[PDB]
């Protein structure tokens, strides 16, 4: 019997399994970009998906079913949680710096401008600001969401909650939908590239918040939250501000100042 | 009581350093290996062009 | 639960001396060995 | 006496010469005339003999300062052994330049490098302190 | 070029490289003192039986440890930087010569007045005449005036490539989409030997640069018979 | 049994040993490649008639012995073996995701292989620079295969680095302040630090060398206004962290092997040596560029990369001052680490001095892409943190498997191999000073001297590994169990016996604050 | 505006959650989360170090800020010292 | 900034959902009518042939291999120019 | 700091505890010689006495041999050391490590 | 037989670092005088000595008359 | 007219050791002078020193390419 | 709906030794083996495309 | 360290065989492979 307050996890077949499928995937788009196959991406990502769901169910498992989160296992996955999202920070430095290198010393192949010539932005205040106040607004919804859980009221939470998802969705569309409408593609030079790249890169963030969202949406219809331990939610609103936040220079950075 | 190196370290060392002289002064001189040394005192110029 | 102490907390076993030998052999043999054969793979296809 | 590895936890015994006084006695366990010699040992101990000295030293430690502390003949064993394995690497040299190695280019021949040295010397390679500069260009011969 | 066994820098042909050679030779002493110091103090650490195991302070002596190097470090520095600087001072070029890099040699491109240009491959082994050196020779030398200022750009027209010359103490990147200015000046006629300096594929190895420095007037009977 | 202990593994010393077989098996493969560039350049002429294979073979040694040997060892293997037991946890913070981050090296190394195996493979030097590593200069799939093997490599590290920051910062005993842990543990923190920061800046680059080859992207291809520069930049800021990330957990090691092998219960000036790592840690950031000054920089970008590289002397000074100064006094045991250590502070103080002419960016004019680059970083990588892993590794096998190896043995072993990483690489000095680039697979016969010794060098540290497989052999095979172990109030790894139980401190330490 | 429906934890934690939080508002520590503040450590009034078997391995920070924590293992019977400052330490088993 | 607004007394989720109904929304509403005020086709302008753009290195992983991923054939022109 | 004679004097104090306890002696021994000296021939006597008052003729022998490590190349302090304590030697029978052998390899 | 002197017991080890860290000095003093005359001086000297009364169409001249060059017969 | 031309001059816009930018500002400026030139009825001989200084600095392919471009209706300058 | 965590909590703390990942019942055990089935034969089958993209197709 | 004595000691006969069969593992097929590389070149 242990006398620390520290979690000793079941030996667990998910490393494997995960492990297993980013070799699939990675293969697997070696397969589809070079010989013409998706089969071995379709595996993986069915895998990546199955390991996923089994991985963190079991965590909800040793949480809220079993009472191995102390405060001491809380603390480290705060600690875990504000980390990883610091290293997505640092990625998508790299492409906010990629994205000012060109922008900033246009070559000549560009007409040695930018926008290059016949680059046609699209109006930042448009879609681009709509998709702003949208996810702005989800951030203060998310907050709205958080106090009535610590608040203990449960309708309001759920209604604070869905919201938050109903924007994300709703800013996933607008973008959707911008993305065909926009007269450049990917492959407009780097006018496109860092577009779409840097981009579409904060689009798959917002549809993996937006699901991790929706985790705690359907955890919060079957009470698995208590009014003061709830730290799936909290991670997913600390993502979720994140996302927001990437928005905020994204907008700024390519959309407008770059226009 | 003696040891492996009390009984046996005098010829481990005498032989070991034999043969590893022995081995290298050959390989370094008999089987053909150009050490490219420098010409300077020691090649005589020869016309080329 | 698992085996504890010395030859016991290793996913090889050292219950015998020479067939560890051959596990040994076999196990960093086939990482030096794999480069040669990197090679011969790359000059026999031209 | 018999260390057992299940004794890990406990206080144990060393003969270390910056710890002159280990936590616990060499032996622990006393025959009759061991448990005899420790109560003369509450006596004076001008009444001891050398021999119960020693043994009253030697129940306390297991080896003295001089012992712990003594040289040894490794050196040879290790530096004999490092040559062998040494000499034994020229083998597999060996083995590459006549299995392995075809010929080096033509460049290296005799009358090759005769030739490419005057021409270094013609075009004046490294005059300055390098090469050239150690060729007599007076003499027409290398500088002594 | 390089000479068999030869242990340091080609002899300098320009005046920065003797810059350099003598900053080298500044540092160089530096790095033999610091490591020598360092061996030394190891051994004496280690060849006494006395000892001193209690707790030691060591803000006294950290104030050494830290000053010491920082002065050292500034000793390199600042004549680091004079040379540094001196050799990005200007000094307006009599000529330009352009070099474009390719998957296996360099072109020329000498566009002052005329049109002149050609490409420069290194002489297969196979072919060199008698005394003529392995690897290094081109069928096509980069003809130069000696004792002026000369503009080089370098560029490339496939992948990155490196255009060299040690003895003039020359390293500039050859990246497509991009000129690279560098400034040579030899104080001798001659032949000076370099080879590409950026991994460029299954012939790095084989696209060497020769530079032949030789007096104005034969430069430019040279160049009006390349057109 | 053997599955669920070994292939879902949620223990941190299970782990552990997993990374070193792992490590182990890669430093073979990392070896046999060094051994096949040496024997191309061993003498004169074309050895494998295909310099396409030996540029693959180059990039393939850098990246193994980097990815799959070195950080394995250090950070999975002495990382996850030592930090827990070190601060008296009884795992890691994240158990079941540290086993994740193991597991994905396997198919990370395959998909290595994989690019070697198909095509022509990657022969673009393990920096991939464009365009020689795009789509037209390396069409096929061998680049994308070495660029998704990077992705695996990076994101075990970076779930590495989360498990190590988390598990250092909040598994300690409550009275344990950070500046109560031991340096080793402190090593670790800060190259978790940094990988934490480098590794998604390179997955970025890497991801936009991707597109570029199949996407249609031209962020390095100046057709659609881009720039290969770019992609140096961000290879390099993630490039130089990655140096000291090589490197710190070695620090850390050295720091416990002199100070065990002197007799003391403590290094010299342990707040320095903090601060000395974190100084370098912060450093590492701010000077990259001196990794491209032949691309065409601006001077006065020139001169300040070249200021901030040298400032990093100051701080390693101090460590390496302070070991002499643990050594000072010391009651000295000649043991093999010992020997490891020593030669690990000798060697790595002449890699560091290289790498300090090289920091000034006039000098490097001439010494960039030449074999004077190839000798700094072998002196501090083969004879620095090879030796702090082998010093390491020999120090701590008895804690690790309950055996003792033969000490006469390990001697030679160290003997063997001090020689030959010196003959193989002294002389590249040399030759990169009188101008060999690297990355070349002949050149002009003036060199011909030094490459000879230098690869018949290489041969004497084949010897040095065939001979250290023997000497871990001899070990199990004998099985000489340990007994007694000297200075364990100040070495608590060792205090749970050898190898200690499966689960350790459950019950935790009692540390009270007064 | 606010209904209830939130389980709290005082009805819904289990485990060793709950263990941990109903031995806090007893003012106990059987999980060990805080620091135990020492006693004078003289063999009169030697630091009382509590555990479930007949060992556990103290660390003494000998002084305020040492660096350097010193290991050994306590067992049950007379009290022991630590071997870097003497101050006393004695074994509670329960 | 203080913003304009300005509550403070003692904060909750009456606050929190007061700013979501009283600001957030509304100020969603406002930009999706200044959006669809605003929609409507542009006029594509004159294809150019420019080099740097309707990059093509290598055919995509998908359809003919010379359409990009989400192709609008109304003002995505191919390298040859608008399709018929 | 303190002077040689106030770190001598209660070096001598410690041993001189007449009650002192088998460990308080190998705490006092094995923590003096981590300094960088050898112990004055008072300090010593001091430490031999207690070895007299714990019935401990080995631990005697001991700290002589201990004395003349500490002294490492200095071989000219041990004779010193020793002529300095014969009166106590004699007056407690305690033999030197070379009167018992013991300084035999 | 006379008794023995007191010798010094305290502070060898520190005495021994004072006494080789000073020898420690002295020595790389005299080894940087050294090699500022057998290498820094040297260098200085030989490319001054070469260059001071260096004729470079002299030097142009044995060069074309050795046939080394493309450019000049 | 500040003939003897020999090559290029340093050019305090372009200072550093990338000198793309001065190769294609010469580029510009003399083809963007030969527009208003040759249309305004003038001589192009105006924009002769522009013309010597892009063709001393810039690769001939680049030169060819920019050309061809201008050619085609594809060049991304204004001129 | 209503709270059935207590329910769960019985469940997945009842002293049967199965593993977390197993001990919701029998529908663990299909999604397991689906799961390691998908992977190692995902695995094996890149194992044989490395082997067919080896060779330029001899 | 200390250490009882070996379990299973292992002979100097015995340290020959394993120190030669690890020497071979490593030898023979880079040996091999290397004095057949021209057999490669050919194909
Ligand atoms: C362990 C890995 C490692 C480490 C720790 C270092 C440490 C350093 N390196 Fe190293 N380096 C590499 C691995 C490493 N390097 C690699 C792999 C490359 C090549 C990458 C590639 O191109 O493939 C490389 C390339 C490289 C370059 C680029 C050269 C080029 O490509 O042209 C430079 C330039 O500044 C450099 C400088 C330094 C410096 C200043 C240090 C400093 O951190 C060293 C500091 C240490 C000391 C100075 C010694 C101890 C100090 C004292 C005893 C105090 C007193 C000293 C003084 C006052 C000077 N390195
Ligand atoms: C709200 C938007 C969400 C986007 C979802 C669409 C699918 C993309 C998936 C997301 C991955 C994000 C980045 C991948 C890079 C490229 C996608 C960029 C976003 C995008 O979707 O770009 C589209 C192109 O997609 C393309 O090339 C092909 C895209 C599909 C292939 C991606 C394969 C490469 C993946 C590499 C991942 C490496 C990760 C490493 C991490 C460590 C733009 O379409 P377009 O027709 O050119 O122009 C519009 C013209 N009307
Ligand atoms: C194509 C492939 C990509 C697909 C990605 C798909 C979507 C994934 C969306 C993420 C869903 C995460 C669900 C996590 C649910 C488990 C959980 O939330 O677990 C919580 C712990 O948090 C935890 O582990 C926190 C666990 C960390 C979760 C991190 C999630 C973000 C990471 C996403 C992957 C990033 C990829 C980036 C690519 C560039 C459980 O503790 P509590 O909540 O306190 O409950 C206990 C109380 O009931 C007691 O009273
Ligand atoms: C049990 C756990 C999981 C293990 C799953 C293993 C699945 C094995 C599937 C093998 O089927 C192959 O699929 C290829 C693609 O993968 C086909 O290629 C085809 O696919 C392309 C498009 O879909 C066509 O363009 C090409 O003609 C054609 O070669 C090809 O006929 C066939 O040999
Ligand atoms: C960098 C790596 C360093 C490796 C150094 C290797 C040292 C040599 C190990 C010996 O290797 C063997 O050498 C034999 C020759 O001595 C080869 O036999 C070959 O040559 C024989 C003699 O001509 C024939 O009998 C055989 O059939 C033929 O395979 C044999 O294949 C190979 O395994
Ligand atoms: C049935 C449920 C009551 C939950 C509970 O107390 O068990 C109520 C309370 C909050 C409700 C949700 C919130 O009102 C938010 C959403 C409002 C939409 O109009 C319907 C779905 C929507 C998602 C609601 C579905 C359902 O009526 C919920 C979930
Ligand atoms: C080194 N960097
Ligand atoms: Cu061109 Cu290397
Ligand atoms: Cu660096
Ligand atoms: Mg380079
Ligand atoms: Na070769
Ligand atoms: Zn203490």
């Amino acid at each position: 019997h242990q006398t620390h307050a520290y979690h000793m996890v079941n030996p667990s077949p998910w490393p494997l399994t995960g492990a297993l499928s980013a070799l699939l995937m990675t293969s697997g788009l070696t397969m589809w970009f070079h010989f013409n196959s998706m089969t071995l991406l379709m595996i993986g990502l069915t895998t990546n998906m199955l390991t996923m769901y089994q991985w963190w169910r079991d965590v909800i498992r040793e949480s809220t079913f079993q009472g191995h989160h102390t405060p001491a296992v809380q603390k480290g996955l705060r600690y875990g949680m504000i980390l990883f999202i610091i290293s997505e920070v640092l990625f998508f430095t790299g492409f906010f710096w990629a994205f000012y290198h060109s922008s900033l010393a246009p070559t000549p192949e560009l007409g040695g401008c930018w926008p290059p010539t016949g680059i046609h932005p699209l109006n930042p205040l448009e879609v681009p600001l709509l998709n702003t106040s949208v996810l702005l607004a989800s951030g203060v919804s998310i907050t709205w969401a958080h106090h009535s859980l610590m608040e203990g009221d449960r309708k309001h939470m759920l209604q604070a909650l869905f919201i938050t998802i109903t924007l994300g969705v709703y800013f996933t569309l607008l973008q959707a939908s911008e993305y065909y409408e926009a007269p450049f593609t990917i492959s407009d030079g780097v006018y496109g590239s860092t577009f779409f790249v840097a981009t579409g890169f904060h689009g798959l963030h917002v549809i993996i918040g937006s699901t991790f969202l929706i985790v705690c949406f359907f955890r919060q219809l079957k009470f698995h939250f208590t009014s003061n331990h709830h730290f799936g939610f909290e991670a997913a609103a600390w993502y979720w501000h994140f996302v927001d936040v990437v928005w905020l220079f994204l907008y700024v950075s390519i959309y407008w100042w770059g226009s | 009581a003696p040891d492996f190196h009390d009984k046996y370290g005098n010829a481990v060392l005498a032989s070991g350093a034999t043969f590893c002289v022995a081995v290298w002064v050959y390989m370094a001189t008999q089987i053909g290996i150009e050490w490219n040394p420098s010409p300077v005192g020691r090649v005589t110029p020869k016309e080329w062009r | 639960h698992y085996e504890e102490g010395p030859g016991k907390n290793i996913p090889f076993s050292v219950e015998n001396k020479w067939r560890l030998l051959a596990m040994m052999t076999l196990f960093f043999g086939s990482g030096f060995a794999a480069p040669f054969f990197i090679v011969r793979h790359q000059l026999l296809k031209k | 006496s018999v260390v057992k590895s299940e004794d890990y936890a406990l206080p144990s015994y060393v003969d270390r010469r910056d710890y002159p006084l280990p936590d616990v006695a060499h032996v622990k366990n006393l025959s009759a005339s061991q448990k005899a010699l420790k109560e003369k040992e509450k006596a004076s101990w001008s009444s001891l003999s050398i021999d119960e000295k020693v043994e009253l030293y030697r129940l306390k430690f297991k080896e003295s300062f001089a012992e712990m502390n003594r040289s040894t003949n490794e050196w040879k064993t290790v530096v004999g052994a490092a040559m062998f394995f040494i000499g034994f690497t020229a083998l597999l040299l060996i083995w590459e330049k006549h299995y392995v190695y075809g010929p080096i280019p033509h460049t290296f021949e005799e009358e090759w490098v005769a030739k490419q040295t005057k021409r270094m010397l013609d075009m004046k390679v490294a005059p300055i302190q390098g090469f050239s500069a150690k060729w007599d260009y007076d003499k027409n011969e290398w500088k002594k | 070029m390089a000479y068999p066994m030869q242990l340091g820098f080609q002899d300098a042909t320009s005046p920065i490289m003797e810059e350099l050679l003598h900053f080298h030779d500044h540092t160089l002493m530096i790095v033999f003192l610091i490591s020598s110091l360092v061996l030394y103090i190891i051994s004496l650490m280690l060849t006494t039986k006395l000892t001193h195991t209690s707790t030691m302070d060591a803000q006294e002596v950290e104030t050494i440890w830290t000053i010491l190097p920082a002065i050292i470090l500034i000793l390199i520095a600042l004549p680091s930087l004079r040379i540094l600087y001196m050799m990005d001072e200007i000094n307006n070029p009599s000529l330009t010569v352009k070099t474009m890099g390719h998957q296996w040699y360099w072109s020329y491109e000498y566009t002052d007045y005329e049109d002149l240009s050609f490409d420069s491959y290194m002489i297969p082994t196979s072919e060199l005449k008698p005394g003529e050196l392995r690897l290094l020779e081109v069928d096509n030398r980069v003809v130069l005036p000696m004792e002026m200022t000369i503009r080089m750009l370098v560029s490339s027209e496939d992948v990155l490539h490196s255009w060299a010359v040690p003895s003039l103490g020359l390293k500039t990147d050859a990246i497509p989409g991009r000129l690279n200015q560098t400034t040579l000046m030899s104080s001798r006629p001659g032949l000076y030997y370099g080879q590409c300096s950026e991994i460029c594929g299954s012939n790095h190895s084989f696209m060497p640069i020769v530079l032949e420095l030789v007096p104005l007037k034969y430069f430019e009977k040279w160049s009006a018979s390349m057109l | 049994m053997f599955i669920n202990r070994w292939l879902f593994s949620t223990n941190h010393k299970d782990i552990g040993t997993l990374y070193l077989l792992f490590g182990a098996w890669a430093g073979m493969v990392g070896t046999a490649l060094s051994l096949l560039i040496r024997a191309e350049l061993g003498q004169p002429g074309t050895l494998l008639g295909d310099d396409q294979i030996y540029n693959v073979v180059v990039t393939a040694h850098a990246f193994v012995m980097i990815f799959f040997m070195v950080m394995p060892i250090m950070i999975g293997g002495f990382g996850n073996w030592l930090v827990p037991l070190m601060i008296g946890a009884p795992d890691m913070a994240f158990p079941r995701m540290n086993n994740m981050s193991f597991w994905l090296l396997p198919p990370s190394f395959l998909l290595l292989l994989a690019s070697s195996m198909v095509e022509a493979g990657a022969g673009t030097g393990w920096t991939v620079y464009p365009p020689l590593a795009g789509n037209l200069a390396h069409a096929g799939a061998s680049v994308d295969l070495t660029i998704f093997s990077l992705h695996l490599a990076g994101v075990s590290s970076i779930l590495g680095a989360i498990n190590f920051i988390t598990t250092i910062i909040n598994m300690k005993p409550p009275a344990m302040s950070q500046y109560q842990t031991p340096l080793f543990v402190w090593s670790v923190m800060i190259t978790a630090v940094l990988l934490l920061l480098s590794l998604p800046v390179l997955a970025a680059g890497i991801t936009m060398l991707l597109t570029d080859r199949n996407l249609n992207t031209t962020f390095f291809d100046p057709a659609g206004g881009g720039d290969p520069i770019l992609y140096q930049h961000l290879f390099w800021f993630f490039g130089h962290p990655e140096v000291y990330i090589l490197i710190l957990p070695g620090f850390g090691m050295i720091s416990h092997i002199v100070t065990y092998y002197s007799g003391k219960k403590e290094p010299f000036g342990y707040m320095g040596m903090v601060w000395a790592m974190m100084s370098i840690g912060f450093l590492g950031f701010i000077v990259w560029a001196h990794h491209m000054f032949t691309v065409g920089m601006d001077v006065d970008t020139r001169a300040y990369f070249t200021s901030a590289t040298m400032i990093i002397a100051i701080p390693t000074g101090v460590k390496v001052f302070s070991w002499l100064a643990t050594l000072h006094g010391g009651n000295i045991k000649w043991s093999p680490a010992m020997m490891w250590a020593l030669g690990f502070i000798f060697l790595f103080t002449v890699g560091g001095l290289t790498g300090i002419v090289l920091a000034n960016s006039s000098l490097d004019i001439v010494l960039h892409d030449t074999y004077y680059v190839v000798a700094h970083f072998h002196y501090v990588l083969s004879m620095g943190a090879v030796f702090a892993i082998m010093g390491g590794f020999v120090h701590w096998f008895p804690l690790f498997s309950g055996y003792t190896l033969n000490d006469t043995w390990a001697k030679i072993h160290f003997a063997i191999m001090f020689v030959g990483v010196n003959m193989t690489f002294f002389p590249q000095h040399f030759l990169g000073l009188s101008g060999m680039p690297r990355r070349y697979s002949d050149y002009p016969d003036a060199y011909t001297m030094w490459n000879t010794i230098s690869s018949m060098g290489s041969f004497i540290s084949l010897t040095a590994v065939m001979l250290m497989v023997f000497i871990i052999w001899e070990a199990f095979a004998s099985k000489r169990e340990v007994l007694t172990v000297d200075l364990t109030t100040t070495n608590l790894e060792w205090l749970n016996g050898c190898p200690p139980p499966y689960h350790t401190f459950e019950e935790p330490t009692y540390v009270n604050l007064k | 505006a606010s209904g209830g429906g939130v389980p709290t934890d005082e009805e819904q934690a289990t485990g060793l959650e709950r263990e941990v939080m109903l031995a806090a508002r007893k003012g106990q520590d059987p999980y060990n989360i805080l620091a135990p503040k020492a006693t004078s450590g003289t063999k009169e009034d030697p630091n009382l170090v509590p555990s479930i078997t007949n060992k556990r391995i103290v660390g003494c920070i000998c002084e305020e800020d040492n660096s350097t924590v010193i290991w050994f293992w306590l067992h049950k019977g007379e009290a022991q010292r630590c071997p870097s400052c003497g101050t006393h330490y004695k074994l509670v088993p329960h | 900034a203080s913003a304009a607004k300005g509550d403070h007394g003692g904060t909750g989720a009456r606050t929190w959902r007061f700013l979501t109904f009283g600001l957030a929304l509304p100020s969603v509403a406002l930009c999706t009518l200044n959006s669809w005020l605003h929609s409507g086709h542009r006029e594509r302008p004159a294809f150019i042939p420019y080099h740097h753009l309707r990059i093509r290195t290598k055919p995509f992983s998908w359809g003919d291999g010379n359409h990009t991923f989400f192709h609008n054939p109304r003002v995505n022109p191919l390298p040859t120019g608008y399709e018929k | 700091h303190e002077t040689d004679e106030e770190f001598d004097a209660r070096w001598v104090t410690y041993f001189n505890k007449p009650d002192i306890d088998a460990w308080e002696l190998r705490k006092g021994m094995n923590t003096l010689v981590g300094y960088d000296l050898v112990p004055e021939p008072k300090i010593i006597d001091a430490a031999l006495r207690a070895c007299r008052r714990l019935n401990d003729f080995a631990s005697a022998v001991r700290i002589l041999e201990v004395v003349k490590d500490k002294a490492g190349p200095h071989k000219e302090i041990y004779p010193y050391v020793i002529q300095e304590l014969r009166p106590t030697l004699n007056e407690l029978g305690i033999s030197t490590p070379e009167e018992l052998g013991l300084d035999k390899v | 037989s006379t008794a023995l002197a007191k010798p010094q017991m305290r502070g060898l080890l520190a005495r021994r670092l004072r006494f080789h860290i000073v020898g420690a000095f002295m020595v790389s003093l005299g080894f940087a005088t050294f090699y500022k005359f057998a290498v820094a001086e040297k260098r200085k000297k030989a490319y001054a000595d070469f260059y001071r009364n260096y004729d470079s169409m002299k030097d142009f001249e044995e060069m074309r008359k050795a046939g080394i060059f493309q450019s000049a017969k | 007219k500040i003939k003897n031309y020999q090559t290029a001059p340093f050019d305090s816009r372009f200072p550093n050791q990338n000198q793309t930018r001065n190769c294609w500002q010469n580029y510009l400026d003399f083809h963007r002078c030969e527009k208003a030139m040759t249309a305004k009825g003038g001589d192009v001989s105006v924009c002769e020193w522009y013309r010597r200084v892009y063709k001393s600095l810039c690769p001939i392919s680049w030169v060819s390419t920019w050309d061809d471009r201008r050619a085609e209706g594809t060049f991304p300058g204004k001129i | 709906f209503e709270n059935r965590v207590a329910e769960k909590q019985k469940l997945f703390q009842e002293d049967n030794g199965l593993p977390v990942h197993l001990k919701g019942g029998a529908t663990d055990n299909i999604l397991y083996r689906v799961t390691m089935t998908l992977c190692l034969g995902g695995t094996l089958y890149s194992l044989y495309c490395l082997g067919w993209a080896s060779f330029p197709h001899k | 360290i200390t250490a009882k004595p070996a379990k299973t000691p292992t002979s100097p006969k015995e340290q020959a065989i394993g120190l030669s069969v690890t020497f071979l593992s490593f030898l023979l097929p880079a040996g091999w492979v290397l004095y057949h590389l021209d057999n490669y070149k050919k194909s």
